[PDB]
């Protein structure tokens, strides 16, 4: 099965990439027990620039064509206890994102689920929470609420909701 | 959740003494904490950040220190402006607060009772007021009895802020009944226990 | 010259929503996250959420997800906090607030004056004013206590004075209590020389601005 991201404008096929990582914000407050909720970063370019893993291309939510890790996915933060600090997630095995030009970009659902399972186990480890929930962006300007990216000097805005809508136990 | 437990609930000292408030954090993040001071009807004001640094316009008598899980705010030579509520903060979590009041020589309250007025009675309800005027310490128990029956749930009370002249408190309790029920009984008594009173004190009146 | 200015107090029925604004000045707006923090009467401080004014990104406390929406208008240096589907335990003073530093940004050096938001059900009502008559049952030595009971009004506040402010010594005005009927009630008392009850006049001046209600109540022995 295939996960899709609608995009405006329509990304050309040569704008296909490998997702090599991503950045997220942890919802704060006393947790509803015993769950931690994670969304694509509520921050901005500053957060992304400090991650040190973004690479050449300028993107939000997902890192494109960036660096990878050795054997396992590694999450990193300036301070995991601080909900105002974003969590930088570096994949070890990249996930292809095929753009078609029809208007949407696609990724393997099995491969992303396999990826999300690994991220969840690392987060579950760092925070100790039994369950991990990925949810869409809390809000923000168009460039951040969506997975947005610069290819060939053109800005593309892709709805990443199908990427971030699962619960892990 | 980072649970922060402050100590003590109330701190009773005199203008010139050394105040010591504490805050225990249910974790180990020991380099980040804030202390605030809050007065009635006012926004909180930052006093200390990063466990031990004075904020803007904060005199040198205020200080802070961090013993890992434990943190403390110290007020050398208390001024009368220093008496207020104090909260501690770490990330988005606050403490429950500690109140710092003037410690005073113990005074028993003056007790007064007030029967309902004919104006209210005509309306179809009756309120009896028990005033506890000018006492310290604040701990105080008021019990309402009607024909020797302990009342519960039909009374509310309210306490003033520590008075600026005599460092003392005052309480007002209100017992409210329907006129119907108020005319079914005769003896209305307010019973007050404290610590300036060797024995409980009761002020009463008979309807009529 | 950092200043945070919030909009005025509001009275709201359950189910309704409220929008509170915060105008920031004295610093570069986009440089700091803006936080909202509320305080119920007699209770502590509770964090609601932050907004990144540069991206419009937000982080809300879990207990407010689905009912709170924070936005900002960088054009006019103003942040907004919107709380919908109001219930009675949302009655609080709401504060916008900003960290002293940008790294660890949770030491709130700066606060607005705060916006009181009262969740209702009740309707505007002037208070009744009943005398608390001075008698033998309210007399200790040569001191007579008397007062006024200002009952059954909504909403807060009322103002009470004695003899048009002329008398302030020996006066206590008590914090109002909220009755289970939704209406408020407070009392005001004053201790006085009994040798003046047959001479001096004592009046409680009550003003309930929200209902255009003002009353002069003489209290007689
Ligand atoms: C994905 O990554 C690998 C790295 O070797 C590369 O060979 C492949 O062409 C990439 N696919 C896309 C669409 O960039
Ligand atoms: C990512 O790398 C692939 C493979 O070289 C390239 O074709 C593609 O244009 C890159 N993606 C972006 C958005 O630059």
């Amino acid at each position: 099965d295939t996960i899709t991201l609608p995009c405006r404008p329509a990304p050309p096929p040569h704008c296909s990439s490998n997702i090599t990582g991503l950045i997220l914000t942890r919802d704060g407050g006393v947790s509803n027990d015993e769950t931690e909720i994670f969304r694509p970063s509520g921050g901005d370019m500053r957060d992304i620039a400090r991650c040190q893993i973004a690479g050449t291309v300028v993107s939000t939510q997902l890192f494109l064509n960036g660096s990878l890790a050795e054997e396992e996915v590694v999450i990193r933060s300036v301070d995991f206890r601080d909900n105002a600090k974003s969590i930088c997630v570096q994949l070890a095995t990249s996930v292809e994102i095929a753009c078609t030009g029809a208007g949407h970009c696609a990724i393997s659902r099995a491969k992303w689920a396999n990826t999300l399972k690994q991220i969840a186990s690392k987060l579950r480890e760092q925070f100790g929470a039994r369950t991990i929930i990925f949810k869409q962006s809390s809000g923000g300007d168009p460039e951040f609420v969506t997975h947005s990216f610069n290819c060939g000097g053109e800005f593309f805005y892709c709805d990443s909701t199908q990427l971030f809508a699962s619960t892990w136990f | 959740e980072i649970v922060l437990t402050q100590s003590p609930a109330t701190l009773s000292l005199s203008p010139g003494e050394r105040a010591t408030l504490s805050c225990r954090a249910s974790q180990s993040v020991s380099s980040y904490l804030a202390w605030y001071q809050q007065k009635p009807g006012q926004a909180p004001r930052l006093l200390i950040y990063d466990a031990s640094n004075r904020a803007t316009g904060i005199p040198a008598r205020f200080s802070g220190s961090g013993s890992g899980t434990d943190f403390t705010l110290t007020i050398s030579s208390l001024e009368p402006e220093d008496f207020a509520v104090y909260y501690c903060q770490q990330y988005e979590f606050f403490g429950q607060g500690t109140k710092l009041e003037i410690k005073r020589s113990t005074v028993a309250p003056s007790v007064f009772i007030f029967p309902p007025s004919d104006e209210q009675l005509k309306s179809g309800t009756a309120s009896v007021v028990c005033l506890l005027n000018n006492f310290y310490p604040r701990e105080a128990k008021v019990q309402w009895k009607v024909d020797n029956a302990l009342q519960s749930g039909n009374s509310q009370e309210s306490v003033t802020e520590q008075d600026s002249k005599d460092s003392t408190y005052s309480l007002s309790s209100t017992l409210t009944l329907s006129k119907a029920d108020y005319e079914k009984h005769k003896v209305y008594a307010c019973e007050v226990t404290h610590q300036g009173l060797s024995s409980p004190v009761t002020k009463s009146f008979n309807r009529g | 010259q950092v200043q945070l200015v919030q909009s005025g107090a509001e009275v709201k029925k359950p189910g309704a929503s409220v929008k509170v604004s915060c105008k920031a000045s004295g610093y570069t707006f986009t440089g700091y996250y803006m936080h909202w923090v509320r305080q119920a009467p007699g209770q502590g401080l509770e964090w609601m959420g932050w907004i990144n004014p540069n991206s419009g990104g937000t982080n809300y406390a879990q207990k407010f997800q689905g009912r709170v929406t924070m936005t900002r208008d960088t054009s006019i240096s103003t942040a907004y906090m919107e709380l919908s589907r109001l219930r009675s335990d949302d009655t609080a003073v709401y504060y916008c607030a900003r960290g002293k530093n940008s790294d660890y940004n949770w030491d709130f050096q700066h606060w607005g004056q705060g916006t009181l938001v009262t969740v209702s059900s009740a309707s505007t009502k002037g208070p009744s004013v009943f005398p608390l008559a001075p008698s033998s049952k309210s007399t200790s030595g040569g001191t007579a206590a008397l007062g006024c009971l200002v009952k059954d009004y909504f909403p807060e506040p009322v103002t009470v004075s004695w003899n048009s402010g002329a008398l302030t010594s020996g006066v206590h005005t008590f914090p109002a209590v909220l009755q289970s009927s939704g209406l408020y009630s407070l009392s005001s008392v004053v201790t006085v020389p009994s040798s003046s009850l047959g001479t001096q006049t004592y009046i409680c001046n009550v003003n309930h601005k929200p209902s255009n209600t003002k009353v002069d109540k003489k209290v007689e022995p």
